[PDB]
């Protein structure tokens, strides 16, 4: 919509990556509050890409994570990160 | 089958 | 040593829950930058308690994952949240 | 075995 989307670091297909950015500006226009907009993007990946999926949506964090391989992507939308990736 | 990743916000 | 441990949310053992804030007090004595705090924290539970863990250091965000029970926990240590979970 | 659970900063 209004919101640029600069990706980080991936390891992801770019299909993937595309759905991942459309996923969190879904989130970000249905839901203010990090925790919903989250598990927005945590929801429709499980249903979209199998489980088990986790998401931090957020402006001050840092993370180390374990992740499949091909199923991470850590990206901006606008001034929020979003840290998206499948474990389990 | 997996890799650790560390990100951190700007 | 100095900082407030006020645990949020957990579902974990309470020797669990006190090993995670010592954990992290010891991150936060050794490193600055949350990407390295919350590393030292998922290298030493992921040593001490099994892999695989995930960790989230900062002072902005929000989450949804999926955690294997009696192995999460959602704390503050000083100004600092963490969030640190079990899942794979 | 699992749940899901939901996080938020003050």
């Amino acid at each position: 919509s209004d919101r640029k989307a600069v990706i980080k670091n991936a390891d992801m297909s770019e299909e993937m990556q595309q759905d991942a950015v459309d996923c969190a500006t879904q989130a970000l226009e249905k839901y203010n509050i990090e925790k919903d907009i989250a598990a927005y993007i945590k929801k429709e990946f499980d249903k979209k890409y199998n489980p088990t999926w986790h998401c931090i949506v957020g402006r001050n964090f840092g993370s180390y994570v374990t992740h499949e391989t091909r199923h991470f992507i850590y990206f901006y939308l606008g001034q929020v990160a979003i840290l998206l990736f499948k474990e389990g | 089958a997996t890799s650790a990743k560390a990100t951190q916000t700007d």
